[PDB]
């Protein structure tokens, strides 16, 4: 039920083979191509756990604000991830990570919206131009 | 066996046969028929038989969804009708109709609900998420549960059943098992209640005894312990497509003050109704939006008056996950706009884009537009700023931050419109006026909140108070700066006085309230002086 | 290997200038096989990767996995707090953009998508 | 605290303890380090040592 050394020593493999230098930390960017390259125990189903690859994504990307994030952050996030929260943690730790949880799925969702609105806003920011136009015209 | 289950099951009666019959075939029906059937449902509403009570209610329902106006100018006249004996029997009507309201979609043609529609209520209101308070207070020793030293035991058993209200409970609605039923009660009917809540007053007393008030109270007191949501829907939803607040206020108050009480369920069904009422008002802007909250917040202290569960974190927190929780509380920190945009007088011209700190009078927004705009000193006093979005004419001397304090992306949007100096003057005196009555409103509501908390936690829930109030930014400027510049006026000064002098009574009355519940030996500094 | 390139480019660059279209058609491009050298200039998996990630860069699924509540006032009260400026005006428009029932469904928002 | 809990609590220590791996060295680019990596790196030789 719980990380084991097997696991751990993949992690750090998957890790050693995405960061080209030994610095200890990558570009936020860079750590999704961390989180589907890993394989066995930790794989993650792109065809089943689309919403799961995309929470943790973000989940690390809110973490710090466009910030680079270290090796163990994102060992930490996957070792919470990894547990069923409810069973190995305390109260008080379990109601933070149940309400980051909740931010996290919220804001994602609406950051998918904020994509349509980009479409959407860009076909629509011309009539109103056109418009200025003919007042000018 | 054949015959006497029959006649055990399928005909109980013969005397409601025909008209059951015109259940089973209300669809083919038509509006003639409907009207002309309605007075004998109406008047067979009492008969002693169950059977021809619930059959008649059952057709009565049923011609008030399919012909409304007949039905409500029947129950109008009735309730206005000059004798006595018309009037209460009206209000046993209306019982009865109540009671039998579960019991009508049985009646009929099995699966009727998908050839018989029925509109789903409207209502546009997003209740509290979470709910605000206890929905209701369970009572101590319930002798209809299964489950469940021994002279203690008897004697705390006693003394916590002697403080609670059997009376305060739908009794036959909470002993039934629990192994869906629904209800048609059509909103033409729920106008009803506002006639039962006049002759709530009269005092007339029929030649064995009953008196119409008494029997309206007790009608409308079980119906609001049995389904609060049920009868106060038809106003609820009512006031969002008319600007009829005063009505609906003067109602609600006539109610509690004629009442004497609200059951923990159906004050809290009202707060919750209230507060999301003020939500939406907020949310999607309105022309009556701001006069509708002002009327909203001018009752709420008293619904507020009754309720057991409500907390001010688990308020505080909800109402601000919420977001808009300025508008109800008056310890409520929110950083305002830092910008503001304006258009000019003519249409599609360039706006402008403008800073904002944290003092800045509407007065020097004003100076700058006036003089960017290339404008004759001679008419600077023909413009005035506003907002057409929620249909506002801005003070000159008030902070853009108090006005604005949402710091989201979208700045808000303002006009540089021209109109007589007389006017604009007018408009911003009712405008200020409405928004100090919402102040003393708001003032109002928390002392209520204060005035009923459990003696034990009111140490507690003192020392947030202060705590939240210390950390407001500017609330002594808040709480002691007045609009002096309009008390000169002479048309609208002295209302503007009288209704501000009220304003800072209740301010030291809050202030002395809070001193009170606090410790006598509270280590104070300087900050003493703020309060 | 599968159709998201992560798991295409640790064998692209292992198992291999100009065969690796091979896997280049599994995705149905079929660019210039000059420009196959083109990329081959940042020999690296990462690199490679930050390349052709933004290059493909340059759906009812997710929106029946947004509905997770959407009336007037819900719809308004996400919209303006959705992040970049935006006059709120359009917004009237976007609430009209058709049952008119108060309830908006995102499959046909998505078939508006263009 | 449940045992659950403590393994949890071991699980976070030990994973502070762990620290990212020594060796990020690139054995493909040359013809004679490569095949040296290749050989140095297989189990049976640790095993013989």
């Amino acid at each position: 039920q719980l990380l084991s050394y097997n696991d751990l020593r993949h992690f750090q493999i998957i890790w050693n083979m995405v960061d080209d230098k030994r610095e200890g930390v990558i570009p936020t960017f860079r750590v999704k191509f961390l989180l589907r390259l890993l394989r066995g125990r930790l794989e993650v189903d792109l065809d089943k756990d689309k919403l799961l690859f995309k929470h943790m994504c973000y989940e690390m990307e809110r973490l710090h604000n466009g910030g680079d994030v270290t090796f163990h952050d994102v060992l930490s996030m996957l070792s919470y991830r990894s547990v069923d929260i409810r069973k190995s943690l305390q109260l008080e730790e379990l109601l933070a990570r149940e309400q980051l949880e909740y931010t996290i799925e919220e804001e994602v969702a609406k950051q998918t919206i904020r994509m349509w609105l980009k479409k959407c806003l860009k076909r629509i920011r011309a009539k109103q131009q056109q418009s200025c136009s003919i007042i000018h015209s | 066996s054949g015959m006497l289950k029959y006649i055990r099951l399928q005909v109980m009666s013969l005397s409601p046969a025909p008209l059951s019959l015109l259940i089973k075939a209300a669809p083919i029906l038509t509006e003639e028929m409907y009207g002309d059937i309605q007075p004998a449902a109406w008047e067979l509403l009492l008969s002693m038989d169950e059977h021809m009570a619930g059959a008649a209610a059952a057709m009565f329902l049923l011609c008030a969804v399919k012909v409304p106006e007949a039905v409500s100018d029947m129950l109008m006249s009735e309730f206005h009708h000059p004798e006595t004996v018309q009037r209460l029997n009206a209000v046993l009507k209306f019982h009865t109709l109540w009671r039998f309201r579960y019991q009508v979609w049985p009646r009929m043609e099995e699966g009727a609900q998908q050839i018989f529609k029925i509109p789903p209520p409207s209502i546009n209101f997003t209740l509290p998420s979470p709910v605000l308070g206890m929905p209701s207070v369970p009572m101590f020793d319930p002798p209809w549960v299964p489950q469940c030293n021994l002279q203690q035991e008897e004697e705390k058993k006693r003394l916590g059943r002697e403080a609670s209200l059997i009376t305060a409970i739908p009794i036959t609605q909470e002993a039934c098992y629990e192994p869906p039923p629904q209800a048609v009660f059509p909103a033409c009917i729920c106008a009803a209640v506002l006639p039962i809540v006049h002759l709530m007053e009269d005092g007339e007393v029929r030649e064995d005894g009953v008196a119409v008030s008494a029997v309206a109270q007790q009608v409308l007191w079980n119906c609001l312990i049995e389904d609060p949501s049920t009868v106060l829907r038809h106003f609820l939803e009512k006031l969002t497509i008319s600007n009829r607040q005063d009505e609906l206020m003067y109602m609600l108050r006539k109610l509690l003050l004629n009442i004497g009480d609200f059951p923990a369920q159906t004050s809290h069904i009202l707060f919750n109704y209230l507060v999301g009422l003020i939500m939406y008002f907020v949310r999607t802007p309105c022309e009556w939006g701001m006069d509708a909250i002002s009327a909203t917040l001018t009752f709420l202290w008293e619904v507020v008056g009754y309720v057991e569960g409500l907390f001010f974190k688990d308020l505080k927190q909800t109402m601000k996950k919420e977001q808009c929780e300025v508008k109800l509380l008056v310890t409520a920190s929110m950083p305002g706009t830092k910008t503001l945009v304006v258009h000019g007088q003519n249409e599609c011209d360039i706006p402008t884009q403008l800073p904002v700190h944290e003092d800045t009078q509407f007065e020097a927004l004003l100076k700058e537009c006036l003089e960017f705009f290339n404008i004759p000193e001679s008419q600077s006093t023909h413009y005035f700023l506003m907002d057409k979005r929620w249909n506002l004419i801005h003070y000159n001397k008030t902070y853009v931050r108090d006005i604005y304090p949402f710091r989201r992306s979208v700045s808000p949007q303002l006009n540089l419109v021209h109109m007589h100096p007389e006017k604009g003057q007018e408009l911003i005196q009712k405008q200020v006026f409405t928004r100090k009555l919402e102040e003393v409103g708001r003032v109002l509501f928390l002392i209520s909140l204060t005035q009923k908390i459990p003696t034990a936690h009111k140490q507690s829930h003192v020392s947030m108070l202060q705590e939240d109030l210390l950390r407001l930014p500017s609330f002594p400027r808040s709480a002691i700066d007045a609009e002096f510049s309009l008390f000169s006026d002479p048309q609208a000064g002295k209302e503007l006085f009288g209704l501000d002098t009220l304003q800072k009574s209740l301010w030291i009355q809050l202030l002395e309230e809070m001193f009170l519940g606090m410790p006598s030996e509270f280590p104070w500094g300087d900050e003493i002086m703020l309060f | 290997l599968t159709e998201e390139q992560i798991a295409e480019f640790k064998e692209a660059f292992s198992l291999f200038t100009k065969e690796l279209g091979t896997v280049m058609r599994s995705l149905g491009q079929n660019p210039t096989e000059a420009e196959l050298q083109d990329m081959i200039n940042e020999v690296d998996f990462p690199e490679f990767l930050t390349m052709m990630a933004r290059k493909m860069k340059d759906e009812i699924r997710e929106a029946f996995r947004v509905f997770d509540k959407i009336s007037a006032a819900e719809l308004r009260h996400v919209m303006t707090n959705l992040g970049e400026k935006l006059t709120d005006e359009e917004v009237d428009e976007m609430i009209r953009e058709i049952d008119g029932d108060g309830q908006v469904n995102y499959e046909e928002f998505v078939q508006m998508m263009t | 605290l449940t045992v659950d809990q403590r393994r949890w609590e071991d699980l976070k220590s030990r994973l502070k303890i762990a620290q990212p791996l020594h060796l990020p060295p690139r054995p493909d680019n040359d013809g004679f380090r490569a095949k040296m990596y290749d050989i140095t790196q297989h189990p049976f030789f640790k095993r013989t040592i």
